[PDB]
RNA sequence: GCGGGGUGGAGCAGCCUGGUAGCUCGUCGGGCUCAUAACCCGAAGGUCGUCGGUUCAAAUCCGGCCCCCGCAACCA
RNA sequence: AAAAAUG
RNA sequence: CCGAGGGUAGGGCCCGUGACUGGGGCGAAGUCGUAACAAGGUAGCUGUACCGGAAGGUGCGGCUGGAU
RNA sequence: UGGGAGAGGGUGGUGGAAUUCCCGGAGUAGCGGUGAAAUGCGCAGAUACCGGGAGGAACGCCGAUGGCGAAGGCAGCCACCUGGUCCACCCGUGACGCUGAGGCGCGAAAGCGUGGGGAGCAAACCGGAUUAGAUACCCGGGUAGUCCACGCCCUAAACG
RNA sequence: CGAUGUCGGCUCGUCGCAUCCUGGGGCUGAAGAAGGUCCCAAGGGUUGGGCUGUUCGCCCAUUAAAGCGGCACGCGAGCUG
RNA sequence: GAAUGCCGGCAUGAGUAACGAUAAAGAGGGUGAGAAUCCCUCUCGCCGUAAGCCCAAGGGUUCCUACGCAAUGGUCGUCAGCGUAGGGUUAGGCGGGACCUAAGGUGAAGCCGAAAGGCGUAGCCGAAGGGCAGCCGGUUAAUAUUCCGGCCCUUCCCGCAGGUGCGAUGGGGGGACGCUCUAGGCUAGGGGGACCGGAGCCAUGGACGAGCCCGGCCAGAAGCGCAGGGUGGGAGGUAGGCAAAUCCGCCUCCCAACAAGCUCUGCGUGGUGGGGAAGCCCGGGUGACAACCCCCCGAAGCCAGGGAGCCAAGAAAAGCCUCUAAGCACAACCUGCGGGAACCCGUACCGCAAACCGACACAGGUGGGCGGGUGCAAGAGCACUCAGGCGCGCGGGAGAACCCUCGCCAAGGAACUCUGCAAGUUGGCCCCGUAACUUCGGGAGAAGGGGUGCUCCCUGGGGUGAUGAGCCCCGGGGAGCCGCAGUGAACAGGCUCUGGCGACUGUUUACCAAAAACACAGCUCUCUGCGAACUCGUAAGAGGAGGUAUAGGGAGCGACGCUUGCCCGGUGCCGGAAGGUCAAGGGGAGGGGUGCAAGCCCCGAACCGAAGCCCCGGUGAACGGCGGCCGUAACUAUAACGGUCCUAAGGUAGCGAAAUUCCUUGUCGGGUAAGUUCCGACCUGCACGAAAAGCGUAACGACCGGAGCGCUGUCUCGGCGAGGGACCCGGUGAAAUUGAACUGGCCGUGAAGAUGCGGCCUACCCGUGGCAGGACGAAAAGACCCCGUGGAGCUUUACUGCAGCC
RNA sequence: GAGCUAGCCCUGGCCAGGGUGAAGCUGGGGUGAGACCCAGUGGAGGCCCGAACCGGUGGGGGAUGCAAACCCCUCGGAUGA
RNA sequence: UGGUUCGUGGAGCCAUGGGGGAAUCUGGGCGGACCACCGCCUAAGGCUAAGUACUCCGGGUGACCGAUAGCGCACCAGUAC
């Protein structure tokens, strides 16, 4: 349900931001959040690995707890929903009967005040987290851990979902949001229905001002920089490329494949993703 | 306008001081070397 | 200044490796039609831009001249 | 289950 | 004070006009094709859409004002 | 008031047949296609046949000169929400009606916007044949679209 | 080439005669007026705009005429750029 | 004797430029050997969101006093930031440390690396962040929130009394936070007062006045009051907060809920203690028993952790509180009272500058706070001015040219010129009114007009208060007065039409380019399933990311609109268990050396053997590419058609003499009196063209063209005037350059442009102010050009390598 | 050697005054219900004018300068990248 | 791969990162591929003075310098700057 506006400014336009409707607490839990640390794109040696980063608004990382098995069959409240600017799906407080408090990623669909509960026999119901091998086959499931007891690796963005398409053996096929078709231990938890705050791709930014207040710098082209710096940079005015597309440091950037040949987890992945 | 030297008695310090010539072998180095000249001071000064 | 070309009426192979000029259309004569085209059967026409030389022999190899395209003519 | 223009 | 009117500024409508351009109308006998009237030799038409030297061809759907 | 019929509409869920692709087995000189061919496909193992999988679309027989709606339009099956309409009884209100310039809404197909989806078919396109030519009719491929959601476009031989 | 600043314009001029004007002539297919061609002559004069960086040139409006060239394509220790 | 040689010395220029802002000076009186420059007084000018005052950094005795003037000071010098000597910096409460943590750094554990060393959880260091107890007044030549005076406050130790399960580096709470707007109530600060206190004053026509002028406060414990912040209370259950736990969390019940209460601040009051002017008299004394009150304006500051809204979603640890564990309950903690203790370092001075950074007493640069009054709509804007601080460390004359900066101008008004460069015009507020086009906001302050001062009368509302007066804040109508002109000075847009480019605000070549370049949202391709891909690193380790395909890296295009055609032959990438090729290695047909021999040793064919390559296909928002000649229509002209050679395929849409057009000022049209530029068209596009995107687009632009109005010294075409220089005298006194000089013109000659040679002419010796033709004038061993088997940066299918990858 | 310059991380500070008036909200109208319209309140923005502050567009002066990048007029951004 | 004069050369010998991996004297290495003969020497543990190298320090001596020379410094120098 995102929000436009009457373009009173030429950069006011186009912008668009989210309706933030499912929010309903405006200030995070105390207890679960630790400072988050700005690295700048740069590593301990202080040199840039990553360009163009750093410079956005300070954030609170606000802890998730990845592995629901941790508390197994101990059910607990949806205290609420928070916004957490870490990543792009929002957040669920929930509050155990036991007492204990913790975020997990906000679902599609989950509302606020209704039991979620994690275990081998904790009913098939939008929130609760199950192990792979007892999910029905087919359903919605996010949040899934890639190996057993890792944490939760997959499908944690906006509105992503993995869906469920046969047992082999001790693994589970999932159909990845990539399209990648990946067998799963079946002993990996996972948490079914799909992740909220499905309208994020929608998000018009609506000027550079927002590109620098979420940390990404600006990106300079190649060909606008030097031979020194950069393959498709110097020429005469402007010119093309004159060489296959290739990256600052010179591999090629046109469908290069560079996905480790010998890896063992290509036993375990079963088509390549989609389009 | 504003020129290339603008003193502060910290960064100094930590920057040339004696201390921070210990903690490499290049600076080590360049203690023995001053030594030997003789030169009368090893570190710049300063008051802090 | 450098490069390529000129051959039946048109557009092109043959020139590189000398001896024999070929392909499509067109033109002509004759067939089918009421008649035209289409289609079928036959036929005609080129001394190879020009001149000179080499050679037993020049479209063909080597020189000069004419013309037709094409490229270059930069540092000041 | 229709090869083929025009005057 | 009002005031014919004169001056300055900005608008509204109408008419004439213009390099050029758009199609259109007619003009005894030009050029190229043959889409329609026979099942016109691919049934025709139509709304729309893309493409084509041109009439028109094709796609989705619709009518019979289509023959056998 | 009491009952009947119906592909009338909307949401969710669901079944089998077939096509295409992927994997497994088995098998060998062609398959495919046309008026006849050729492009295409096939020893790098196709077609044909078996088993398994993924996915989208459309609902055979019933089925009809049939039924429903104001129109466009609507067809597997299950449920839920819901409109229109006919018969019966003669109960109730007592002319409360008919049409309807504007206005508002719905409105096949194609088309558009943002996301989704994409088996089969298939404009534009490429190629093969026919031909004087063939930017066609026919064959081999093939993208938008066709499908879902929301929002536009509102045209017609929307015709009885 | 251990430097001779390179177009054009402005400013400031000065010189040459193969004279555009004015002055003095010969001839004329010179009736007059007005021209045509050559000869003598450099004293003075030789306009203002449009376009273009322009020189040059074209065009507008005049004019007795709207001359051609030299002086490091005069002149940047004078300027513009 | 030369090397633009090296070191040093002294000349030349030259008594010439300059004396470091045009804010400005004059006189008198001291002192002194000497005075424009030192001191005192009066007069004058300049800053006053400073050029004033207080902090921080930096500087390091420059502060105060006395005695001195050789040098330092752009002159002088008695003076000074200079010389000599003496004196000067006082803290439990300000700042820092004995507290805490952030980046980062260091780093028991542990990991890595030939050595040196590189990482790294905890821990530790790390501050202008958190935490923390002092305000006012006096006093010294110089220090003060530091000494002193008054009134307050903290911690530590010991002792006592009261209370309680005391106890921690372990648990929890709190600490604890963004941006924009903002209520209420105070304070700072400010304005007026016929009220209060005051030494005086009556001028020159008037005024003994409700006159003039000065001043009318500061701090302050408990208590009190006003204004706010914060926090619900009890009981039960508990499996969580890595032991325990009454605490915290979670559930259930009970009472309370804009409250109240309890608690913490802020302000007012408050015993009391200080301050307290003009003027006059010689920093002090009086003024003075000083007075110390009322009204209004009022914060961005305080209450504060207030309130609401918003997306980008907004530090950690300690102090503080609570919970309990060992331990221990003769204790220990808390509260109160009493007595005792309370350490180190900094305090001077400058501090938008003459003491800091700029080689200088340099027109530059330097973070935070206060920054008054009136008027102009407001304000930190502009002008004037208080407190306070200065006239910028050479002057005095003269009144030429010329330059700077500034003012004015007849008639004309872009004729200037590459261009209206520059300078004019416009200018603030109120009101009327306002176009195309558009993405509906805009364009728009579009454009274009009118009002604007002062006086008398009448009159609406708001704040404070009380509802009124007073003071204050917004207006309305009428009647009039003066001037050339009423935002009467200063600060304060010229406008319009039409093109190219780029969507836009933005960014850059610090120090000649601010653009049309970069960036930007937005589109597409493409890579990556997690110990990701990619990057840095030998590694360990990091970043990516405490992210997970709605995410992340890479590439191009660059809002948005309408669109993005054809070619996969070559190159790139992707796919392809066949075949071909292929190194090590396996293999060992078969030969060789040698030994009498068992043997030892070497060569060695077919065949088995990965990637890669060949080969098959795919692929354009991957690198790239998208034809020639010839004929033909009932005038001509041109070809809708046709013929033909070739290519992987032959440029579609849209545009087009363009930021691209050679021939070119193509041709026609517009505009102009005249238009090589500009605008509209035409198309034979030398050589546009579709993501090095194609065509357009409202808005935006110190971008770049063309036009018009308005106004002008730009120009015709110059003139006058002002000030700072230039000139003269006194003081101080450089420079690059320089073979030596006694250095004229012409006509020739000469290495081909002569003061220096020949001939001829002219010309007494030496300067001062000016002008720039020459000395191939100065400056820089030409940067264009070639030369060197000179160098460097960059490119690729140049050569050979190395990382990296297979 | 990052005390100049460039980028980032940690922690603080700064941006007078005025103008425009998005969404939302309340009221009214509207319809079967809605969309929507109107006025009010509201105070959004890489919004506007303009000091500080950050810049350095055009012109002039300066050129052994006050200055090895300054001075004057003018000009851009100034709640945001 | 390194060392040696030995740059793959017929390339031993010494040393060694990888692989495979003996024997205790009838064992084992070398004499420049390799073979036989003939000789030499006994690897995979360690220590060892003197002869040799240098001159901050002390002295002696110069067909060494004599204040631009001689160390950068004869002097308050690795100072002033
Ligand atoms: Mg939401
Ligand atoms: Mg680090
Ligand atoms: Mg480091
Ligand atoms: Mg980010
Ligand atoms: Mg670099
Ligand atoms: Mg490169
Ligand atoms: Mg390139
Ligand atoms: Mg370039
Ligand atoms: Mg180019
Ligand atoms: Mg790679
Ligand atoms: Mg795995
Ligand atoms: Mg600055
Ligand atoms: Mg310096
Ligand atoms: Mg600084
Ligand atoms: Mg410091
Ligand atoms: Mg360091
Ligand atoms: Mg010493
Ligand atoms: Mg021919
Ligand atoms: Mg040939
Ligand atoms: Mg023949
Ligand atoms: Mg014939
Ligand atoms: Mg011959
Ligand atoms: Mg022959
Ligand atoms: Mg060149
Ligand atoms: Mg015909
Ligand atoms: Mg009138
Ligand atoms: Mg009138
Ligand atoms: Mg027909
Ligand atoms: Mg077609
Ligand atoms: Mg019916
Ligand atoms: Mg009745
Ligand atoms: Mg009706
Ligand atoms: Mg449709
Ligand atoms: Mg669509
Ligand atoms: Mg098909
Ligand atoms: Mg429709
Ligand atoms: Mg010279
Ligand atoms: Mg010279
Ligand atoms: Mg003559
Ligand atoms: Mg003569
Ligand atoms: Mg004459
Ligand atoms: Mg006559
Ligand atoms: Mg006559
Ligand atoms: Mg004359
Ligand atoms: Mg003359
Ligand atoms: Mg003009
Ligand atoms: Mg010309
Ligand atoms: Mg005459
Ligand atoms: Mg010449
Ligand atoms: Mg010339
Ligand atoms: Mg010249
Ligand atoms: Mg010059
Ligand atoms: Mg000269
Ligand atoms: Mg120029
Ligand atoms: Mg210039
Ligand atoms: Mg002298
Ligand atoms: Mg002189
Ligand atoms: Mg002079
Ligand atoms: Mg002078
Ligand atoms: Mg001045
Ligand atoms: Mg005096
Ligand atoms: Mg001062
Ligand atoms: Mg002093
Ligand atoms: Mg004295
Ligand atoms: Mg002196
Ligand atoms: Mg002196
Ligand atoms: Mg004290
Ligand atoms: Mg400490
Ligand atoms: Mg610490
Ligand atoms: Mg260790
Ligand atoms: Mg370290
Ligand atoms: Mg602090
Ligand atoms: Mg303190
Ligand atoms: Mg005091
Ligand atoms: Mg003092
Ligand atoms: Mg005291
Ligand atoms: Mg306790
Ligand atoms: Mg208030
Ligand atoms: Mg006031
Ligand atoms: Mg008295
Ligand atoms: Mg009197
Ligand atoms: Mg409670
Ligand atoms: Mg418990
Ligand atoms: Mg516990
Ligand atoms: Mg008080
Ligand atoms: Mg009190
Ligand atoms: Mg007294
Ligand atoms: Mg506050
Ligand atoms: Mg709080
Ligand atoms: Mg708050
Ligand atoms: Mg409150
Ligand atoms: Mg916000
Ligand atoms: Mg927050
Ligand atoms: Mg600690
Ligand atoms: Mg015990
Ligand atoms: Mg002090
Ligand atoms: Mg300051
Ligand atoms: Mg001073
Ligand atoms: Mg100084
Ligand atoms: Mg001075
Ligand atoms: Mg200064
Ligand atoms: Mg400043
Ligand atoms: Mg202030
Ligand atoms: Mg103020
Ligand atoms: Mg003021
Ligand atoms: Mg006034
Ligand atoms: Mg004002
Ligand atoms: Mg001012
Ligand atoms: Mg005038
Ligand atoms: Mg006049
Ligand atoms: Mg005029
Ligand atoms: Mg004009
Ligand atoms: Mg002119
Ligand atoms: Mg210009
Ligand atoms: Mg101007
Ligand atoms: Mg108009
Ligand atoms: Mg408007
Ligand atoms: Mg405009
Ligand atoms: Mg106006
Ligand atoms: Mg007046
Ligand atoms: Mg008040
Ligand atoms: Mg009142
Ligand atoms: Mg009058
Ligand atoms: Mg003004
Ligand atoms: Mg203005
Ligand atoms: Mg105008
Ligand atoms: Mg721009
Ligand atoms: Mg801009
Ligand atoms: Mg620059
Ligand atoms: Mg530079
Ligand atoms: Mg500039
Ligand atoms: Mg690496
Ligand atoms: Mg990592
Ligand atoms: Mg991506
Ligand atoms: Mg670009
Ligand atoms: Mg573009
Ligand atoms: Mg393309
Ligand atoms: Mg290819
Ligand atoms: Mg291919
Ligand atoms: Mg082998
Ligand atoms: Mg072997
Ligand atoms: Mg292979
Ligand atoms: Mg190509
Ligand atoms: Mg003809
Ligand atoms: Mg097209
Ligand atoms: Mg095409
Ligand atoms: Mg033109
Ligand atoms: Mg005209
Ligand atoms: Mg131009
Ligand atoms: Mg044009
Ligand atoms: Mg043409
Ligand atoms: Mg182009
Ligand atoms: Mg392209
Ligand atoms: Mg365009
Ligand atoms: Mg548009
Ligand atoms: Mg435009
Ligand atoms: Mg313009
Ligand atoms: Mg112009
Ligand atoms: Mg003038
Ligand atoms: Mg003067
Ligand atoms: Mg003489
Ligand atoms: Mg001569
Ligand atoms: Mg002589
Ligand atoms: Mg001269
Ligand atoms: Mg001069
Ligand atoms: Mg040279
Ligand atoms: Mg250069
Ligand atoms: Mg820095
Ligand atoms: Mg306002
Ligand atoms: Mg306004
Ligand atoms: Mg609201
Ligand atoms: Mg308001
Ligand atoms: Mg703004
Ligand atoms: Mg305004
Ligand atoms: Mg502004
Ligand atoms: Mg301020
Ligand atoms: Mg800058
Ligand atoms: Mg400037
Ligand atoms: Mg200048
Ligand atoms: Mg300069
Ligand atoms: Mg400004
Ligand atoms: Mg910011
Ligand atoms: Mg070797
Ligand atoms: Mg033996
Ligand atoms: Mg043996
Ligand atoms: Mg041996
Ligand atoms: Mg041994
Ligand atoms: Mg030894
Ligand atoms: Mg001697
Ligand atoms: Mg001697
Ligand atoms: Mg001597
Ligand atoms: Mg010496
Ligand atoms: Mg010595
Ligand atoms: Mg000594
Ligand atoms: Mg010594």
């Amino acid at each position: 349900a995102v929000k436009k506006f009457k373009p009173y400014t030429p950069s006011r336009r186009f912008m668009t931001v989210a309706d933030f409707s499912e929010i309903t607490k405006t200030e995070p839990e105390k207890s679960l959040v630790k400072p988050l640390k700005k690295t700048g794109g740069r590593n301990n040696q202080g040199r840039i690995t990553v360009r163009f980063r750093g410079g956005g608004h300070k954030r609170l990382y606000r802890i998730i707890d990845f592995k629901r098995w941790d508390k197994v069959g101990i059910p607990a409240k949806v205290a609420a929903i928070e916004y957490d600017p870490n990543r792009s799906a929002r957040i669920a407080l929930l509050h155990y009967v036991d007492g204990e408090k913790r975020y997990i990623i906000a679902p599609d669909g989950l509302q606020v005040g209704q039991q979620v509960v994690a275990g081998p026999d904790a009913p098939i119901q939008v929130g609760n987290a199950l192990p792979l091998r007892f999910i029905p086959v087919g359903t919605v499931v996010h949040a899934v851990e890639l190996e057993p007891k890792k944490g939760a690796k997959l499908a944690r963005a906006a509105g992503t979902s993995a869906q469920i398409q046969g047992r082999e053996g001790d693994y589970v096929i999932l159909r990845l949001p990539s399209g990648e078709l990946r067998k799963v231990h079946g002993e990996c938890y996972a948490t079914v229905g799909a992740v909220g705050n499905a309208d994020h791709k929608n998000i018009v930014l609506g000027k550079a001002g927002r590109s620098r207040w979420l940390g990404r710098r600006p990106h300079v082209r190649g060909a606008a920089m030097n031979p020194v710096d950069h393959p498709h940079g110097g020429g005469e005015g402007r010119a093309p490329r004159g060489r296959p597309p290739a990256s600052p440091w010179g591999w090629q950037t046109k469908g290069l494949k560079t996905r480790k040949r010998r890896k063992p987890s290509s036993r375990f992945i079963i088509a390549r993703r989609k389009k | 306008m504003k020129r290339t030297w603008q003193p502060n008695r910290r960064k100094r310090a930590k920057t040339h001081g004696f201390r921070a010539r210990m903690r490499t072998p290049g600076g080590r180095k360049v203690l023995k070397r001053r030594r030997q000249k003789g030169r009368w001071r090893l570190t710049p000064a300063v008051r802090k």
